[PDB]
């Protein structure tokens, strides 16, 4: 499996292994459980655009 | 910004802007955490002393979410050149923290191997600023975002009159008139991956503004990922 099908089927950062992928995630989320997804931990998450007026 | 669209709102939250002595902007900033602004070297001679601003949108209207923030320190990148602008980078640790809220948010460092591979090959990239709206006009009191592909570095090179150095990549159109222009130095050039912006390059330099035949010129931030790590502590 590659990071150069779909990123891996990660939200954000995509590593290759000898076999399979590895995903992570930027400063402020944390890997999901799933392996793949980038779960905010907190409001106002780098890179998201602050569309959720709190 | 020649040509693109206003930023509408919450859609630009990482930018800030660099006030003179007047609270008149005259360069750009990213936002990367509560105390730091990723901004441009070359930004650092453009006025004796300055302070940031973020949270605005329209520098006619106070909407209540503005704040400005005073320099702590200012971390110029050591190889900066006037000269060429290779290795126009730098960083402001501000004196007091941003509050995160609508329209003040950081734009994501990505991790360098998949910058490379991931959002340097994607077909754009989007830059804003409150800079001038064409090469000899006024700044836009309201910022604007752009939409500007990636140039290929052998075109970017052919273009150019100066030097393009590999701390450097190109952006924008050939004839098309939309480019970034003066004012928006050292504003954020962002990538977007699945809803989540990351930060590419800073707005660096040009030969005018939207001419034909040559591109905008950003700072390559990949190849500053480790300094800017370094920098923030
Ligand atoms: C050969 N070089 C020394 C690198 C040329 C540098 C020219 N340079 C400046 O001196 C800066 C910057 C610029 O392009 C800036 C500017 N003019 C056009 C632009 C841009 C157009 C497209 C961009 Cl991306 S950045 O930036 N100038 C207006 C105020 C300061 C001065
Ligand atoms: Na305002
Ligand atoms: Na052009």
């Amino acid at each position: 499996k590659l990071c150069s099908l779909d990123n891996g089927d990660c939200d954000q950062f995509c590593h290759e292994e000898q076999n399979s992928v590895v995903c992570s995630c930027a400063r402020g989320y944390t890997l999901a459980d799933n392996g793949k997804a980038c779960i905010p931990t907190g409001p106002y998450p780098c890179g998201k655009q602050t569309l959720e007026r709190r | 910004i020649v040509g693109g669209q206003e930023c509408k709102d919450g859609e630009c939250p990482w930018q800030a802007l660099l006030i003179n002595e007047e609270n008149e902007g005259f360069c750009g900033g990213t936002i990367l955490s509560e105390f730091y602004i990723l901004t441009a070297a070359h930004c650092l001679y453009q006025a004796k002393r300055f302070k940031v601003r973020v949270g605005d949108r329209n520098t006619e209207q106070e909407e209540g979410g503005e704040a400005v923030h005073e320099v702590e320190v200012v971390i110029k990148h050591n190889r900066f050149t006037k000269e060429t602008y290779d290795f126009d980078i730098a960083v402001l640790r501000l004196k007091t923290p941003i509050t995160f809220r609508m329209n003040v948010a950081p734009a994501c460092l990505p991790e360098r191997d998949w910058a490379e591979s991931t959002l340097m090959t994607q077909k754009t990239g989007i830059v804003s600023g409150f800079g001038r709206t064409h090469e000899k006009g006024e700044q836009s009191t309201r910022l604007k975002m752009l939409e500007v592909p990636y140039v290929d570095r052998n075109s970017c090179k052919l273009s150019s009159s100066f030097i393009i150095t590999q701390n450097m990549f190109c952006a924008g159109y050939d004839t098309k008139q939309e480019d970034a222009c003066q004012g928006d130095s050292g504003g954020p050039h962002v990538t977007r991956f699945k809803d989540t912006y990351f930060v590419t390059g800073i707005v660096s330099w040009g030969e005018g503004c939207a001419r034909k035949g040559k591109y905008g010129i950003y700072t390559k931030v990949t190849a500053f990922l480790k300094w800017i790590d370094r920098s923030m502590k």
